[PDB]
């Protein structure tokens, strides 16, 4: 009712607790699965859906709360990851060679973007603090970067040629791009093919968590070097059969949603902060 | 109350100083008085306890004055001093219970039960004599309106509550800036704490504010102040404020800054610590403002630095604290305290003989409940019971 | 917030005026402008956009703060329109013809909205309040009702036959459907080309201003007749160069900001909110 | 206190009373109490302070007896008096300035000045009689803790308090719903606002909730209700409660629905008045909790019915409101009210000789201030100092 303002909350330190509210939420809020193509292609049953949402119906599911939403890879899924469920589980499948698309995915989609568009060719660029990161979508993202001095002539690069320019991204479905903070950076995007966005990283996403199956621990979504925080929201399982995985996905869903909050920059609470 | 005091002081001297083989003229003084109190109490007839199972006891006095005429006392003196004292004693204990168990919203100040009404006629003033307890001397000194003054070691000035205000906070508990707090008896322990260690606050510095309004004014107060509150120091899983969630505090204390305790009456700044701990005095206060800060580190050590990153998540939790007893004070109204029997013995009476709940006084005589809505008319019953109590435990 | 949303708060009618905010306002602001193609048609410059960024910037807005968004016209704009920056502001060109489209389009933009997808092939759908509407937006939006009653019969209409529907929308890019309540409809639409959302509107939308350039008041972001609001971000000009309007909303960017509010700004670009 | 009471009234009744013509039997008893203050006074030296700009000023009595043997008085009788009171009244005033203008922090009630001190010696207790006016008679009667009353029209009880309150809110502030109330003096004007008229809300009823805690008990009050608050119901533009900016007001008034005025005292209802509103009585409380609904009116004219549209813009707010007036009551603690001069009177003779500003009382004697914060030590020297004020008021 108070929207758009902070007000400090008092709380007793022996307030009962309320009961489980693990069963309402479940029966009020609706859960998206993500998963690649492979993974129906290896199930190959057509009513594998059904079935899962029956399973889904034991664990305390009411029948269609559960979607179930495909992609075809990663490096597509990237180009603009939109969920829209109470709760997102993402199976991202491990490929050492695509690592740090996998990380770039993981840092889209488990953290909060503030993003103001971006006008090159018209305005030179900064990047003002560690949160402030320049997020490229598209079918095919090539960016190069121009930095200049105080007197805007370009560092190791000439404005006026592009080829000079330093090259940070190359035929990118996603990419995050993390320049030195106080350097105005000209800027080269194929703009006809993808969009670059000035993202501020409010805070994490606790909505979406991404199971990563099979390989290691490779994430990293921060790009400070000093830190690669495991969060609660990056799980990861070991596998041979899509079948197995699904059924620990169905069967843990407890522990998935324990591990996941609703968005709180969503609902009614966080209204005239920025979205509802 | 006089009177009462009187007779109970009368009677513990008796106890004390009439014993075998003892000078008369150690006594003396106190014969004659004792007499007077015989003479006066004689032919009178009271009635004692009504209420709850406090039984009801009759009291009838006819008694022989002491001698005067020996040396020294001998065994047949001692004797009939004994069993007279021994009557009088179970007289001003029924009198003292039955005056703690009972309560007035309008006049709770003024004497409840039937004896100690009967004891406050003329007829009985005589009785009346050195009023030396501090009790008594409050007593008296607040009938003339002249200023009172009870000496508490460990006031129990603050109600009990241990509670928390969360200023930045989400769903998740997991970027959180506020403060928790025990205020209990006579200890304030209070602890601001940020997830993000102030990493991204003006100048890198938190600040955190925590008022305490007593309920009475407290003079000539020593307190000691201690730079870390060892209560919120440890990882902890806290109920949310309506409780449907916990959230989980894994603090690391940093030493607060600019630590600021302002001792405040009506308002206005009486006594101000920037910085000291150990021993302070506050002179006169009804209010305690602390006010400290979380200021981040500007140097850090590795490890240091590996506490504390650049944004989420924050598994180090920065908290200052704060910690400030009240050894000794002084208040113009009656207190519960560490060293004192008072309040307890009115509780014990009041639950022995299963007193009803009054109108005055929570059940059960439940001091933070009593502390926390304390009332002039609470105030004066509060007074009577334990200037009472005070009396009763001279002899009981 | 959300756990002190709802508590209140307490402010003495003295408390002295802070001093203008208006200078922070704008360096801390992006300034997003959407005009149709006709105007850069009309202006016929290559550098006219450098030209409104200084001029922002002798109206104190940062060097690249104002960003320009072109459309083709009303009815394209409409579909999925994406407000951009803090404060959105729409050189909305007018038409005799097509008023409605411009009250749909400042409708959908001037206020915001609670959307959920809806399966028009299966279920019959009903728009509880008076606040439910239907929001349907395509390259090709054409929605046919039939209305029925406690027997699911259709009156004036059978479910069997769509061609005894009675039509609604044909030939839209934006339409805002609003049915009589309480009566359960089937809905046949234009999935291929249409997706159709049932909505609420929760409120206004406070950082968006529409310009009207040219014509009269005609707009009327409100279904009930009886009312038809002009609030202070619903302007309207007289026009006939665009370098004039352009002139008179730079020099007037102190007024236009001054009648909208900030924070209400979203994460997303979207005019509505999708909930699952 | 009864002292220099008993010298002003003795001089305010021989002003009134020693008068050409007049028979020695109408003034036999006055004259012997004339005498009997000569008497007494004779040969004490006093000093009025230096304090402020209050000049020092220093007082000897050697005066002559007042004769007894006229029949009639005559002018001579009647001059010859008038020096001497003219001597006492200059002395008594300038006594009753050096007391307002002092306080201290422990013992408030006590005279504070040199000659009030030398006053309250025995030497002087002969003079004392009459003690008849309300303040003397108060003063008395809480020396020996008995039950007080000072009747009071128009009782400023309520600090000076414009504040509003919002319950639902958001940066453009054009959908509110909240209160706002001036709490000033002995009157309450409240008023909440909605702004969508309670179209949402569950039934269409909209509950506002006023909460007044008195600093002293009120008893016997006599207060006037009235439905509608005059000063919320024209169009404002109100500051927000950070300051940050303005939002605008456009009340349409709405009669209050189910109005509940409870008059309470220490959490416990006393009076509960319901649909009320000519005159009512509250017998005894400290609190008052005001409760009115806004009720959305289920039949509207064209006119009402295009006020109040079903969804936002709001343009004409729906406001109830309350007015509530304390005529007259009674108060165990002094306090200004609108008939007494007391307040005016201390607070014109510490302004004239530029008292410094005390450890008791606010800057100026600033009513809001020492209302908001009264403590027991600022009502005894407060009592002390009004009481010293009736005192001066019965010559100057
Ligand atoms: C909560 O759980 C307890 C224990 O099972 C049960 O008595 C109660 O009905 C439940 N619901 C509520 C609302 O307390
Ligand atoms: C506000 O404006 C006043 C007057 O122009 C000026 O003195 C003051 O420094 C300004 N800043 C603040 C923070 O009040
Ligand atoms: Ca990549
Ligand atoms: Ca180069
Ligand atoms: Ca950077
Ligand atoms: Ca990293
Ligand atoms: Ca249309
Ligand atoms: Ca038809
Ligand atoms: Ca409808
Ligand atoms: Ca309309
Ligand atoms: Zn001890
Ligand atoms: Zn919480
Ligand atoms: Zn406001």
């Amino acid at each position: 009712q108070n929207y758009g303002i902070n007000l400090p909350i008092t709380g007793s330190m022996d307030t009962a607790y309320a009961n489980s509210t693990q069963e309402e939420t479940f029966l009020t809020s609706t859960l998206c699965l993500y998963y690649p193509t492979e993974a129906a292609t290896e199930i190959n049953d057509n009513s594998w859906k059904d079935t899962l949402s029956q399973l889904f119906l034991t664990k305390g599911w009411p029948t269609g709360s559960v979607y179930f939403k495909e992609y075809t890879d990663i490096a597509s899924f990237s180009v603009d990851p939109q969920l829209y469920c109470d709760y997102n589980v993402v199976l991202m499948k491990y490929d050492a060679t695509l690592q740090l698309d996998m990380s770039e995915l993981a840092d889209l989609i488990l953290n909060e973007w503030l993003c103001n568009p971006m006008d090159i060719t018209l305005y030179y660029y900064q990047q003002t603090d560690e949160a402030n990161k320049w997020i490229s979508m598209g079918s095919s993202c090539t960016i190069k970067v121009c930095p200049l001095n105080t007197q805007t002539l370009g560092i190791g690069c000439l404005t006026t040629d592009t080829a000079t320019f330093e090259e940070v991204a190359t035929a990118e479905k996603l990419v995050i791009t993390d320049v030195v903070d106080g350097v105005n950076h000209k800027l080269d995007v194929t703009t006809a093919t993808c969009t670059i966005r000035n993202c501020k990283k409010l805070g994490p996403r606790e909505n979406v968590a991404v199971i990563q199956v099979g390989g290691s621990d490779v994430l990293d979504i921060t790009a400070d070097p000093t830190t690669a925080p495991q969060t609660e929201r990056m799980m990861r399982i070991n596998w041979k059969k899509w079948w197995q995985v699904f059924y620990t996905v169905v069967d843990y869903v407890n522990q998935i949603i324990q591990a996941m909050s609703k968005r709180s920059r969503s609902l009614n609470s966080a209204a005239f902060y920025y979205r509802i | 109350m006089d009177v009462l005091y009187s007779l109970s002081k009368t009677l513990k001297d008796a106890r004390d100083k009439i014993v075998e083989g003892t000078l008369y003229s150690n006594v003396s003084d106190l014969i004659q008085q004792f007499n007077q109190m015989i003479i006066t109490m004689n032919g009178n007839e009271f009635q004692t306890g009504g209420i709850g199972n406090l039984p009801i006891r009759n009291w009838n006095f006819d008694f022989g004055l002491l001698g005067t005429t020996l040396l020294n006392l001998d065994a047949n003196y001692v004797e009939t001093a004994r069993n007279t004292i021994d009557y009088f004693v179970d007289f001003v204990d029924n009198v003292c219970m039955d005056e703690m168990v009972r309560e007035s919203q309008r006049n709770g100040i003024a004497p409840q039960s039937d004896s100690l009404r009967k004891l406050s006629g003329i007829k009985f003033k005589r009785i009346n004599f050195d009023n030396s307890s501090e009790y008594i001397e409050n007593w008296n000194l607040q009938n003339r309106r002249q200023r009172t003054g009870f000496t508490f070691h460990k006031p129990n000035i603050f109600p009990y509550s241990a509670s928390f205000t969360l200023n930045r906070s989400q769903p998740a508990h997991d970027n959180l800036m506020g403060t928790m707090w025990l205020n209990a008896g006579s200890e304030i322990q209070v602890a601001g704490f940020d997830y993000s260690c102030a990493i991204n606050a003006p100048a890198n510095i938190q600040q955190f504010e925590h008022i305490v309004q007593l309920r009475r004014v407290l003079t000539t107060a020593t307190i000691t102040l201690l730079p870390d509150a060892e209560r919120f120091s440890f990882p902890r899983v806290i109920n949310s404020a309506d409780g449907a969630t916990t959230w989980y505090f894994n603090p690391v204390i940093l030493r607060p800054n600019n630590v600021e305790v302002e001792f405040l009456l009506n308002g206005q700044i009486i006594n101000t610590y920037q910085a000291r701990f150990g021993t302070i005095i506050a002179r006169n206060f009804d209010t305690i403002r602390l006010s400290f800060q979380l200021m981040r580190p500007p140097n850090m050590t590795p490890a240091v630095a590996a506490l504390f990153p650049n944004a989420q998540p924050f598994e180090h939790h920065a908290t200052v604290g704060l910690t400030l007893r009240i050894e000794s004070a002084v208040c113009e109204s009656v207190l519960a305290d560490a060293s004192k029997t008072m309040l307890a013995n009115v509780t014990s009476v009041r639950q022995e003989y299963a007193i009803p709940v009054g109108p005055v006084f929570p059940p059960g005589m439940n001091w933070t409940d009593l502390i926390t809505n304390y009332s002039p008319s609470r105030e004066d019953n509060l007074q009577r019971v334990f200037t009472v109590a005070s009396i009763r435990s001279m002899l009981v």
